[PDB]
């Protein structure tokens, strides 16, 4: 949707898909660091690695390295969709539990 | 109308061309111009 | 041959290690490829206490970049609404302009932002949509009832100090409606704003917008929002003989509860949770050696204070939101290509 | 010269701490005790009111 709020990408030398530089825009250490996590439980990644560009600016690199078959943008867009899955699962126990505790106290 | 009030008297003298800039009530020769209501913008930041 | 699973030893002239051995390939067979039912199996939420304003929540069985990324939300990124321009009509306190101005943008507003939305860039005027305006008018006048005294409320006061109470709702637009009466006020009406001395006036119109804080920290609705890794602490000897009450002042009380099991002294650690780190036992020479304090893995401790805008739960539930809109949002861009 | 709205370091609001605070110290209370008892539990909020100087209460004493 939004052409450069998002995502550039760049294929490394020789335009090798198992090697890209995802560039993601008006995002800081929270989403990289999370989703740097979640990519590194990928067991076809050889190399994931983000960092910021400058202090100045509001922007993201993340570096997935993959071995010889997917094109990298797989295990990128595998990682979101299971941390996406793990903040589902965290809202959901953590609205129980809200509840269940909120039960208890106003019972007693 | 330009109010000007006094240094220590405090009173509300209106000066213009022509005449001297002393005080009323007082001989004063100091007098600080009034804050009307004007609309200005000023950013919370 | 010995595994610790669990803990981040730690001694005094530093700690042992910075990693959790929970990633693919840590191990020979404790390998990881993000198993989701072992994750939904191995976590668990649980809340110690939720007042109006605090929540202080377990979050056992996560890893130090999704707590890490919470925490981060709350502070920056969950969104509420602030004082952002300030016309003044009069003002002859001793207060200034722009001083004022500031002081009006860092006071919370009651308005919940999740009814609202952002405006549009240049959008100077502003709609019902976006926007919300009040209106502070006091002056201060001498009270014609009063002795020779010198309290100033008794006497030099109609209005000697202007507080939050002075703000007052000028419904928008169809506003009055969707907003009962008392719904969209100041968070507290004791802020002390300015003060006044007779013949002294101020008169202003205030607009709120809608914005994150991590743009500035107005618009951030929580005190803090941080977090703690569980303490872990571990009697390695039976500590007895008036040995166990020097052990039990070197922690923060409640951690070593000293129980009478025969007629000498046992000290035993009741509640490892209440342990402040003051690494006080390492001064003591004799017991540094007998206790070992160290952290849970990834067990944290999570303590949220809104300012009171939003209750601390909605807060917690619209942050793990916000990180879910982040990954939709990419994810969704992805599929764009 | 007035009470800052919110501490700097963390963001609470204590400017609606202070005329409770002078209450509490005309009250005999000790600075630690009051501090307490308003809430201020972290230093970095404790120093905010223990070390404000109302500069405003002696600007506010010049003719009009
Ligand atoms: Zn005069
Ligand atoms: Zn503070």
């Amino acid at each position: 949707g939004e052409r450069k709020t998002a995502l550039e990408m760049v294929q490394a030398a020789g335009t090798d898909r198992h090697c890209v530089t995802f560039v993601l825009h008006e995002e800081d250490h929270t989403l990289g660091n999370s989703l740097r996590y979640m990519i590194m439980k990928n067991p076809e990644v050889e190399f994931c690695g983000y960092t910021t560009t400058h202090p100045s600016e509001s922007k993201i690199n993340l570096r997935i390295q993959t071995r010889g078959t997917l094109p990298a943008v797989e295990p990128f867009q595998r990682g979101l969709n299971e941390l996406m899955n793990v903040c589902q699962h965290v809202l959901d126990k953590f609205e129980a539990s809200i509840k269940d505790y909120k039960d208890q106290k106003a019972s007693r | 109308p330009m109010i000007y009030i006094c240094g220590e008297c405090h009173t509300e003298n209106e000066i213009k061309s022509r005449d001297p800039i002393r005080c009323r009530e007082c001989g004063y020769r100091i007098m600080y111009k009034k804050r009307t209501k004007r609309l200005v913008v000023f950013d919370a930041r | 041959v010995e595994e610790m699973r669990s803990r981040v030893v730690l001694g005094e002239f530093g700690v042992r290690n910075v990693h959790t051995t929970d990633f693919p390939g840590n191990y020979s067979g404790y390998d990881d490829a993000w198993d989701q039912d072992r994750f939904e199996k191995n976590f668990r939420v649980d809340v110690v206490h939720m007042d109006e304003n605090s929540l202080e929540f377990d979050m056992v069985g996560i890893d130090a970049a999704i707590a890490n990324a919470f925490r981060r939300i709350l502070l920056a990124e969950v969104p509420t609404m602030a004082v952002e321009k300030v016309l003044v009509y009069n003002n002859t306190s001793i207060v200034q302009d722009e001083i004022l101005a500031h002081r009006l943008g860092l006071i919370p507003i009651h308005a919940d932002p999740r009814l609202f939305e952002y405006r549009n860039q240049g959008d100077e005027e502003g709609t019902e949509i976006d926007t919300l305006q009040f209106r502070l008018q006091v002056r201060c006048t001498r009270n014609p009832h009063a002795a020779k005294d010198s309290s100033d409320p008794n006497e030099l006061y109609v209005n000697h100090k202007v507080y939050t109470r002075h703000m007052t709702w000028i419904p928008l637009g169809n506003q009055a409606d969707l907003f009962p009466e008392g719904t969209i006020r100041p968070v507290h009406d004791d802020i002390l704003i300015a003060q006044l001395r007779p013949g002294q006036e101020i008169d202003l119109l205030m607009h709120c917008v809608k914005g994150i804080g991590k743009d500035h920290a107005k618009f951030s609705p929580v005190a803090t929002a941080s977090y703690r890794l569980l303490p872990d602490i571990t009697l390695l000897e039976p500590v007895e003989g008036e040995a166990a009450e020097e052990l039990s002042r070197c922690f923060s009380p409640g951690v070593i509860e000293v129980q009478e099991v025969q007629g000498k002294k046992v000290a035993r650690v009741a509640n490892p949770r209440l342990d402040t780190f003051s690494r006080e036992i390492f001064r003591n020479e004799k017991l540094k050696k007998v206790v070992r304090l160290a952290r849970v893995r990834d067990h944290y401790i999570f303590s949220v204070e809104s300012t009171g805008v939003l209750p601390p739960d909605v807060l917690v539930s619209e942050a793990i939101k916000v990180l879910m809109g982040k990954c939709r949002r990419f994810l969704d861009e992805l599929d764009a290509v | 010269m007035i009470i800052p709205v919110r501490c700097f370091t963390c963001g609470k609001i204590v400017g609606n701490k202070w005329e409770a605070y002078l209450g509490l110290l005309q009250a005999e209370y000790t600075e630690g005790d009051a501090l307490d008892a308003l809430g201020l539990k972290r230093y970095c909020c404790r120093r905010m009111l223990l070390a404000h100087v109302d500069l405003i209460e002696k600007l506010l004493n010049y003719a009009p």
